[PDB]
């Protein structure tokens, strides 16, 4: 209750080297606004 | 072919520590990481 | 630098593990646009 | 071969209190962890003791580990007759490089 | 394409209300203002939710306007850019001159105004137009 | 104006808790105004005090409201008032060993 | 999880045997793998292991040269080589393997050539080889 037990858990997906580049995205606003 | 309006005159107080799609641009980073940079071992604490 | 492979997740609480570095050589063009400092409030400088 | 010294084999009556000891150097336990292996004749190996004092789900709590100095000991209170197996200590001796074992010690029902 | 116009109308904001109401005039007729490359097999259910994503919204410019418009029918006048009815305007909806409101005031300011009221209005126009039918 | 009574060297755990279960962020000071520590988003950080090396967090408990302060190694000089920031709640707990 | 080998072999001396052990988890890398063997009637003893989230690979210094290991990643298969067959080499084999992600706890910067071999449950069913 104030110790609480914590389940630090581990899940472990399949893992390939990827490649990483960021490219510029911009918000848009809907119809109406 | 962008539309942009200059508005005559107008006066307009912003704010940006409690603007709301600052925290709708989180949201899609969190969203771009994890389908990006699939890690091999994770450790998420659950805190039951 | 460093290249470490057990790195704290910025997007939630925990702590991951990748794979080892890759092979080749990488490249790193970056321009710097902007600080975020902090200060510490004494009783000055 | 053996580095550890493992005893070849303990003895008692059911339902009593063993000892097996596993004795090295300060470069394999007095640095590092055991661990505790069950095997039975021809089966595969199991594990039985991790991290010292520990043990996984499907294990029976009657097997207990504790480190001392540069030793460790395994003790199994209150034997019963499904023990028919032998049991080994591993651990990681840092000098040598290698995961090191021991002789191995056959625990015998009277 | 009908989403182009619905920011249009922002121009005359900062302006007074009888000069936006004749920018109005102007911007009435203002606001009466294609993927063919090789596709592979890869290509094509993904330039595919690139067209449903924006006909989902041509489609909703469209829909918000036939919103807007059934709003207007409502009271009395469909298509009409500038309509006045027959409600008598009340005194108590933050009285103030004509002069006073048509001169020395933005489009702005009756948002700040009458906004505790706007819901009342909206309901006595839709009564006076179903008295007077 | 809580009251933390310790001895020498052992771990107090002084707590403030909002009531969100996000993890939103907070700080801890002192009576001068100097930071103890701190959350950043997901990472710790600390502040340039005399409790810099010694000051702590439990960052499981982020994730569920609870943010405490672990201190080790309890001298004397530290006996002082202790300022947890969350939002607007700034509890102000005492420490004396 | 469960670990499945290959099958059994038998050979003379001179020549190099091959034995496979295939996951069947989702990666390599979160198990650091390890070779044990046992000739009949005797001890236990530790060959060689690698581990794939490093790149480390770690031989017993009874057994440098004479042995390799390589790791299939895309087959999810832990491979051994060894090279110099003998008289003594008549035993059975074993693939084992631990949980590698007890090393997240560790004081940030690990130690990329050392050993996280420890009290692994994740035995094969195992090879016997025999030499003749
Ligand atoms: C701020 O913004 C800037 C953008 O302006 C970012 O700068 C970017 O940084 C990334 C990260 O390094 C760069 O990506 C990598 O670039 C490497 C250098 O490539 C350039 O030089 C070589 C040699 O002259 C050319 O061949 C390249 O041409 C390639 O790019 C053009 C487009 O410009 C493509 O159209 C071509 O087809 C070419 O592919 C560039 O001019 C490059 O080596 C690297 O590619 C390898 O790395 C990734 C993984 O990192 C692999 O997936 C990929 O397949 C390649 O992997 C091979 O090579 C490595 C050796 O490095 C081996 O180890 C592998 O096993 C494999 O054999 C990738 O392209 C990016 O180019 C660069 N942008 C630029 C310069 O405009 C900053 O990062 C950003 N800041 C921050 C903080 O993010």
């Amino acid at each position: 209750y104030r110790l609480i037990n914590c389940n630090t858990s581990a899940i472990t997906q399949a893992c390939p080297k990827v490649s990483f580049e960021p490219i510029p995205i911009h918000y848009c606003a809907p119809a109406g606004f | 072919n962008p539309q942009e309006i200059h508005l005559e005159n107008v006066t307009e107080e912003f704010n940006m520590w409690k603007n709301n799609m600052v925290e709708q641009m989180h949201t899609d980073i969190i969203s771009l990481w994890d389908q990006s940079l699939k890690p091999c071992v994770k450790l998420t604490p659950l805190c039951v | 630098c460093r290249i470490k492979q057990i790195i704290n997740m910025w997007q939630r609480i925990g702590q991951a593990m990748y794979a080892p570095p890759i092979q080749g050589v990488i490249r790193c063009v970056s321009n710097i646009t902007g600080l975020i400092l902090t200060r510490d409030g004494g009783s000055t400088t | 071969q053996s580095i550890l010294t493992q005893p070849p084999s303990v003895s008692a009556a059911p339902g009593q209190k063993v000892t097996i000891s596993c004795s090295g150097s300060s470069s394999n336990i007095g640095n590092n962890d055991v661990s505790w292996y069950q095997q039975f004749p021809g089966t595969v190996p199991k594990l039985v003791i991790y991290e010292n004092n520990e043990r996984p789900s499907g294990i029976p709590d009657r097997f207990s580990g504790s480190k001392s100095g540069t030793s460790a000991t395994l003790g199994i209170t209150g034997l019963q007759t499904g023990d028919e197996a032998d049991y080994y200590c591993g651990t990681w001796d840092s000098s040598l490089s290698a995961v090191v074992f021991g002789g191995g010690s056959k625990v015998t029902v009277l | 394409g009908i989403g182009a116009v619905f920011l249009g109308f922002l121009g005359a904001a900062g302006s007074t209300m009888g000069a936006a109401s004749m920018t109005l005039t102007v911007q009435a007729r203002n606001l009466l203002s294609l993927l063919r490359a090789p596709e592979a097999q890869q290509h094509l259910l993904k330039l595919t939710v690139w067209g449903i994503k924006q006909l989902q919204a041509r489609v909703l410019a469209v829909e918000r306007y036939l919103r807007d418009q059934q709003l207007l029918g409502i009271w009395g006048c469909s298509g009409k850019l500038i309509c006045c009815t027959n409600v008598p305007w009340n005194s108590s909806w933050s009285n103030r001159n004509l002069s006073e409101i048509w001169d020395n005031m933005t489009w702005l300011q009756w948002d700040k105004e009458i906004s505790n009221y706007t819901q009342i209005i909206y309901g006595l126009l839709e009564e006076s137009q179903n008295q007077q039918e | 104006k809580k009251v933390v009574l310790g001895k020498k060297g052992d771990t107090v755990e002084l707590t403030c808790t909002a009531s969100q279960k996000k993890s939103i962020q907070f700080h801890w000071k002192n009576s001068n105004q100097i930071k103890i520590l701190g959350n950043q988003g997901s990472f710790l950080t600390k502040g340039p005090s005399k409790l810099n090396d010694r000051a702590d967090s439990r960052r499981s408990l982020w994730d569920q409201g609870n943010f405490p302060l672990i201190i080790k190694n309890l001298k004397i000089e530290d006996s002082d008032t202790y300022i947890c920031e969350v939002e607007d709640q700034k509890e102000e707990v005492q420490l004396l060993v | 999880v469960q670990l499945v080998q290959s099958g059994a072999e038998v050979n003379k001396p001179g020549s190099s045997v091959k034995v496979s052990c295939q996951a069947s988890g989702a990666t390599l890398n979160s198990h650091a793998f390890s070779w044990v063997r046992q000739a009949p009637g005797q001890g236990l003893e530790w060959m060689a292991g690698i581990i794939p989230i490093f790149g480390s690979s770690h031989y017993a210094q009874k057994f440098r040269g004479r042995v390799t290991i390589s790791a299939d990643e895309s087959t999810r298969t832990v491979y051994l080589h060894l090279r110099g067959l003998r008289s003594d080499d008549t035993a059975v084999y074993y693939c084992a393997s631990n949980s590698i992600a007890g090393v997240a706890a560790a004081g940030d910067y690990a130690d990329y050539d050392g050993g996280y071999y420890y009290d692994m449950d994740v035995w094969g069913q195992g090879t016997t080889v025999t030499v003749s």
